[PDB]
């Protein structure tokens, strides 16, 4: 009876999401065809969160596709589950934006988003009581951090009281794919500290060192990192549409996770990662997660807890288990790892479980975080873009668009008196 | 009747798969007495909810469970036949298979059959659909499988 | 050896009256066909065995007439009492009052008069219509101007469509309902009242039917009638009469609209949970959601309030729940009624049509009351009146068919005549 | 009973009654033919709205086409139904009137409409008692605008006491098909408003927008866009012909629709539309069609809601729902776009409900609706005919036909005082 | 078997739209009626039907009726010899082969045929007329269909 | 049996020609029997009737109307010819073709026929005329086309 619209922007955003939309159909069970075809009633019984109704058994997507360069939209469509989304969401622009942020905030994008917001009304208006909008997007490429930094600005001014989820992949120091991207990661990020509610930072140098270390995998492309990524988001619903011993929506983990406006970033994680020689050899048991949430390997950024300190987190249980070794064990590492966490909060785990597994594995558990290493990581992106501001460069794609460096500035001091203010409560 | 016992977990398997689904196949009904307007008299034959789907049925999955039910009930038909075939039988045992064909007969009429213990599938609809509009349809595989499991037991229990 | 004429005009009077009568054969026994496999009250009988239903329809625009014509229950009414029309009315009181309604209405009285020869007595009238209707707002008030001259002293009786606040389906429909509160003010002894709104929140949160239709609303209403008029159809420990119900509800020959509220409104898996008292029955009367009528309470006073039961019910608790009823001071009356509630028993519990939405139920309990809440209706409708009048919209055919647009101004001064008698007497 | 004779002229009227045709014989199930062979005894019932009984097992459809350039009328008879229609229906002229509405009214008028007169009496007459008139002209074709203004400011006169209900296509600037639009529109609209009931409006801009936007037509010819013209037509007078469960007609219409007799412009609307690669995609319900209802991208004429106010707003749905779902989302619809309607007029939306939906169909949507933003429709002409006379632009035609220039400035002065009317009820 | 039942839905398809198509036939019955002056002699036999199609019946559309009437009575004779082609036999099959034949016929006097729920054509129709000459046609399809779901339970059965 | 029911239309439509032309076949065997001079005998007889159209004819109407009967009678000959070959027997049907078979035999007299109430043949005449005169003529059309009408009946009735 809750319901989440997704929307998906950028290659990136589109990529992620198109693997986001194939795993909870994948645990539901639908064909790529759109033929129902879930063996079991469960997911019957709590299916309208994510997918609309057609007439004669089409469970539609409730996804929204926008992206300014064509080229993504037809191999999106071509994809394995391309051909059952909604073309009415479907609005694709021509010029690609250029990695350049002022082209999604004044130029090309900023016509296109009056069309964007007609489509998210056709979606919003057919509901009852919506939770809000989880938004797949990415810092890197400008025409989803301009136009997509934009959206969450023009939603919040719409929508005053809903949820506001959004995966995003933070830029990365060694896998620095744009040139522009600390400007793109600056001018955006001053978006995402305001007006954004939960905010998942992906790093992809840990997805990169996770299919090294952990799995040694030989031929991971696009199509497996993202697996490993599309299990997350469903771990953030987990409990909304699987109904069992302990539930918690979203805002009853927003809520939960955030203490002040200013700390809402969130290191993501999933669990149960195997290395394939080692499925016979390793026992199944709430013990052997202890340690594989808590390790660092399975983090998806490239951080370390040595280097910040935990506030809250979050890790939500997945399949049939007890209470008392959930609790149990959570006793051990709060005794054993209690420099990590600050002295001044206590309980600091939240546990919730759900009882349905996903299919081909008996027990699941994924990972959310709220530490202090975010702050060195923002740290590192302020210090280059101070670095690039003092010569001035590259400005001349951005002042020549007719935004000012005013705004550069503000951000700057936007984005050190973010990470100012985590050093006080450190 | 080796391969009588090996299509009787074959049976039971698919039974599970069918509780599984089986609210699906009570909404199944549902969309096709509504859309037949037949809601005033109850389905009494498997061949009437299998003229039901061919009529009335519109979505897939409703349509896939009631087809899973058809193709349920012609494995246990299936399997009645199969028990003449590979067994003699005894007099007992022809009183059994004799039940399990007019229960298993499409045009008999299943509105007077419930079920009881350990089998919940009375309790997994309402008390007024049970009672009279699908109490016979839910509860018709656990009499029939009880039926099958004490023709299996009488066979093993002939001398040889 | 009574009898009672009932006529519905309009074809809000047609989807009524074919389940009004739907019950009737449902409740006696009786085949579509008018034959069976107390029936004399309202059917008239022929000697080989055949029914006639001693009822009259008017319509104008005849293709919903044209269903009865070859409906289910086809045999079942008679072929000249049905009076088909030739062109609808259309949401037009002075279409209806001085060109159309002025041509079938000699034929609707000589029809009447053919059957009040049969009628050797004939207790009264029931009168079906709507107000936001086209025929069932004119051609109702002249006849009701015609059948007053025609008889003197007969009961007169009315069940209305009155026009719910928010949901609509016209526009002139305050121009319609003004020109019937004029009319039916001066004759009509009483009005009760009806509007689909509180019908569509009362068929959502107790039938537990998401989609309802005018047929779900059509069963719901012709159930109140039936429980209505079942005193005189089936015996009982204490019966009432068309001329009893009539005068123990209109204190004055102005305030003459009365309401209703039905209880048990309540589902077949509802009910088997849910016990059906004598307390619980008449409690969820005065209940405001399940009021017949979207105003509530809270401003209003009751003026009189006729009971009417059926079934198993044991006299005792009926005043042992009303005397419980009476306690509680969030109750309003005023100081000049204590004494002001009536009690009408009937031996045969209401049945439930095949397929009915509704549940089976042992006893059940009908209410038609007076009140002060319905000023505020009104206190909306003639502010409704007077804006579109203010820029004089909609006039031009009014002037041309016949009435005069004085009449616009001299029926306002009625429609606040109404009100402040509503005022005075609600103090 | 009632009934409605249909008319045609011009080279636009007579390719759209061709396609109008082609689908209330579908819906009817008529055969090429002329005989019947429908699934349905409903179809046969009232099938005589429309024609007329013929020996054989024949049905004659009784409609009047007339052209002074007979290029058009023989591909009337090359059409798929061109053996259905009558041969002595069919009128033709010597010399077209060539795009002039000087040519088509006072030369070339009189003599053909006299031998068409021959037609429309007789049958007219042969009925009981007429209903109305349907008439399909264009105001930028000469032929089709003076020759049939003429026959609609003389079968008025014959026939004084009766409804007249055109379907008139106005012009858009960037599918500019003649010179003289600001020319013949003008001398057009100006003794449309004094002599017509009721007129819809329907610009051909849009349509090329819907047949791209809507449903994404590849190859969109002229028999796709009078399709979505002919079908919007039938839901008009879709309950004359079936029965509902709320009938109305278009004088149900007129009478809930016109403020007064001056402003009577609407604008339809056609909306079940789904495009041809989401009919597995979308679902088949009221909140899908009354937001599909008042959406921009709808309305059949190059006009924008939000420039104005909706007067009143009509709407004939049809099809098998549940009432109250029109009750409920034309009410909210009211309640949150409460500024896009008028304030002095309450209950502005009309709903009425037919029973048979069209084959191929599960549920349809129609819309008509007055709007105080059509002014953009008529002060556009009004400025491009004062830029055509302020430097004399094609007054040479006219000057030797007879017409005073001082008809130029009466027609021009009275339009100009009326776009005012629309004006002055927006503020 | 399963040829028989496909028949049987085919006979109940086409017998579905009869009965939609009902008036129809009440129109052609008539006007048949007012072609041959037959107004004392009731229409009691499908070869009465049959003549009446042949020489009283004009319209295209009552002849339309009156060939569906006839397809009807073919397609009752074509399952009754495919039941006796697939069926070996039984004492209530045979009881029911010979008054399915017997019904079948086109000299079958109807006049005694009144058919059962849920075969509500006598209640949609008028049955002084019925009673009159048009009961028998209204009723002979319905207890036709009736016997032959019986029959189809029997077959079921053995 | 098409053609059969070809002839059976063809026979029907010829007995309505010869019953439109009914009163001019009875002053055809009028002067028939002036010209005969065989007053006394009443016309019943197939041959007479041979030897009265070879002899006593004396006008071409009265040729064409006796061509007429006379056809109608061969063509009944040879549908009788049809109907005692195309059925098996019982002995309802064995009398029912040799009453046909006596009938259409020109050896028999046919004063003995007179029709029933369905045909009004026999009250269109004159007293004497329909009474002894030509009674049986005028009957034996109907006669044979009731046998006709109650040989569809039978074999209508009979299951093969
Ligand atoms: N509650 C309820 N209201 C009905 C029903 N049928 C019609 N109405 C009301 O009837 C009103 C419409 O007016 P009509 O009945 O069509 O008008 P009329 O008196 O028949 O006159 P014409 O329109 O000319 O035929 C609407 O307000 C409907 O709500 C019904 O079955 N139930
Ligand atoms: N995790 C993940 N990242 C991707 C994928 N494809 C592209 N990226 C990242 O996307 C970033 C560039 O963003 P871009 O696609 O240009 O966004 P756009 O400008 O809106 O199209 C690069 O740094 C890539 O690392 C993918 O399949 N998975
Ligand atoms: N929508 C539509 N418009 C048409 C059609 N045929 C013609 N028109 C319009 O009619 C206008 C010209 O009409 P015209 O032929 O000059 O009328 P006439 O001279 O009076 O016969 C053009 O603007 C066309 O857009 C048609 O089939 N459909
Ligand atoms: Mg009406």
């Amino acid at each position: 009876m809750r319901e989440i619209v997704h929307l998906q922007a950028g290659q990136c955003g589109n990529q992620i999401g198109a693997k986001f939309w194939e795993v909870i159909s994948d645990e539901h069970g639908i064909d790529p065809t759109g033929t129902y075809h879930g063996d079991s009633d469960l997911q019957l019984e709590r299916i309208n969160v994510y997918y609309n109704e057609a007439t004669g058994g089409k469970y539609v997507p409730r996804a929204v596709l926008v992206d300014l360069e064509p080229g993504t939209m037809d191999s999106v469509r071509s994809g394995p589950f391309g051909q059952i989304f909604r073309p009415d969401n479907f609005v694709f622009g021509q010029s690609g934006a250029g990695n350049n942020w002022a082209k999604g905030h004044y130029t090309e994008g900023a016509e296109l988003v009056d069309s964007v917001l007609d489509v998210v009304r056709k979606e919003a208006e057919s509901c009852d009581c919506l939770q809000g909008f989880q938004l797949t997007h990415s810092l890197g490429g400008g025409t989803g951090s301009g136009m997509g930094t934009l959206l969450i600005s023009k939603i919040r001014e719409e929508y005053p009281d809903r949820i506001m989820n959004t995966f995003s992949v933070v830029p990365s120091p060694k896998v620095s794919d744009t040139v522009v991207e600390p400007y793109n990661a600056t001018l955006s990020v001053h978006q995402l500290v305001e007006n954004t509610d939960e905010t998942y930072c992906i790093d992809n140098e840990a997805l990169y060192d996770i299919c090294f270390r952990t799995l040694k995998l030989t031929t991971p492309t696009y199509g497996d990192l993202n697996h490993l990524v599309s299990a997350t988001m469903s771990g953030v619903t987990t409990c909304l549409r699987f109904p069992g011993q302990l539930n918690a929506d979203l805002r009853k983990l927003a809520v939960n996770m955030v203490p002040f406006p200013r700390l809402h970033f969130f290191m993501p994680g999933f669990a149960p990662l195997t290395s394939r020689g080692s499925q016979q050899y390793r026992a199944l048991t709430v013990p052997e997660l202890t340690q594989q949430m808590f390790d660092a390997k399975n983090m998806m950024a490239a951080c370390d807890p040595r280097h910040g300190r935990y506030l809250t987190v979050a890790a939500v249980f997945r399949g049939r288990m007890s209470m008392k070794e959930v609790d149990e064990q959570m006793l051990n590492v709060q005794n054993k790892n209690s420099s990590y966490f600050v002295e001044w909060i206590p309980n600091n785990v939240k546990t919730a479980v759900c009882d349905i597994p996903p299919r081909g594995l008996k027990m699941s558990a994924t990972f959310i975080g709220n530490s202090t290493a975010i702050q060195e990581l923002f740290k590192r992106i302020s210090e280059q873009f101070t670095a690039m501001f003092r010569r001035k460069a590259f400005l001349h794609w951005y002042t020549g668009e007719g935004m000012d460096e005013m705004e550069f500035t503000e951000a700057e001091s936007n984005m050190n008196d973010l990470v100012s203010e985590y050093q006080q409560y450190q | 009747m080796n391969e009588v016992k090996e299509s009787l977990r074959s049976i039971e398997q698919k039974y599970k798969l069918f509780q599984q689904q089986q609210l699906t196949f009570t909404a199944a009904l549902e969309h096709c007495r509504e859309n037949a307007h037949d809601k005033i008299r109850p389905i009494s034959s498997i061949g009437q909810v299998q003229s039901y789907m061919e009529h009335y049925c519109n979505s897939s999955t409703d349509r896939r469970v009631l087809l899973m039910f058809l193709d349920i009930c012609s494995e246990l038909n299936k399997l009645c036949q199969h028990f003449e075939a590979v067994h003699s039988g005894t007099p007992v045992t022809n009183n059994l298979l004799e039940k399990c064909k007019t229960l298993v007969s499409q045009s008999n009429d299943l509105s007077s059959l419930r079920a009881k213990y350990p089998h919940d599938v009375v309790n997994h609809l309402s008390c007024d659909e049970a009672r009279n509009h699908y109490g016979g349809v839910v509860s018709l595989i656990p009499l029939i499988l009880d039926l099958m499991k004490e023709w299996i037991a009488h066979s093993e229990k002939l001398p040889r | 050896m009574r009898e009672c004429i009932s006529i519905h005009v309009g074809q809000a009077g047609v989807q009524i009256g074919n389940a009004c009568w739907e019950l009737y054969c449902l409740e006696h026994g009786i085949q579509p066909d008018g034959q069976m496999p107390s029936f004399n009250t309202f059917f008239s009988e022929t000697g080989a065995g055949k029914h006639v239903p001693r009822a009259v329809f008017v319509d104008l625009e005849p293709t919903v007439i044209d269903e009865v014509r070859t409906g289910t229950y086809r045999q079942l009414f008679h072929p000249e009492q049905l009076i088909t029309g030739k062109e609808d009315a259309a949401n037009n009181y002075a279409r209806g009052h001085y060109t159309i309604g002025k041509e079938i209405i000699d034929l609707v009285l000589d029809r009447i008069r053919k059957l009040a020869d049969q009628c050797t007595g004939l207790q009264g009238f029931l009168v079906f219509h709507s107000f936001g209707g086209g025929t069932g707002s004119g051609f109702t008030s002249l006849l009701m101007e015609r059948l007053s001259v025609d008889y003197g002293k007969k009961s007169k009786l009315e069940f209305s469509i009155y026009p719910a606040p928010q949901v609509s389906t016209a526009v002139v429909e305050p121009y319609n309902s003004i020109l019937t509160t004029h009319t039916t003010l001066e004759h009509s002894d009483c009005a009760f009242m009806v509007d689909n709104e509180a019908i569509y929140d009362i068929c959502r949160r107790n039938l537990d039917i998401e989609r309802p239709t005018y047929t779900n609303l059509n069963r719901l209403i012709g159930q109140i009638v039936s429980s209505i008029t079942a005193s005189l159809r089936f015996d009982g420990a204490l019966n009432v009469d068309l001329t009893e119900f009539q005068t123990n509800l209109v204190p004055y020959p102005r305030i003459h609209f009365p309401l209703a509220t039905y209880a048990p409104v309540i589902s077949a898996e509802k009910a088997y949970h849910e016990q059906l008292s004598v307390a619980e029955i008449t409690n969820a009367c005065f209940e405001p959601a399940n009021q017949m009528v979207k105003c509530d309470p809270r401003h209003g006073k009751y003026m009189a309030c006729c009971l009417l039961y059926r079934g198993d019910v044991v006299p005792k608790d009926v005043n042992a729940a009303i005397a419980t009823i009476k306690t509680k001071r969030t109750i309003q009356f005023v100081d000049w009624c204590p004494t002001g509630f009536k009690v009408g028993i009937n031996y045969q519990p209401p049945t439930v049509v095949p397929g009915g939405d509704l549940a089976k139920v042992q006893r059940a309990v009908c209410m038609l009351s007076n009140t002060t809440a319905i000023a505020e209706a009104w206190a909306r409708l003639d502010h409704k009146f007077d804006l579109m009048y203010a820029k004089r919209a909609f006039v031009h055919w009014y002037v041309g068919e016949g009435m005069e647009e004085g009449e616009f101004s001299e029926a306002r001064e009625d429609m606040a005549a109404l009100e402040k008698d509503y005022e005075e007497v609600g103090v």
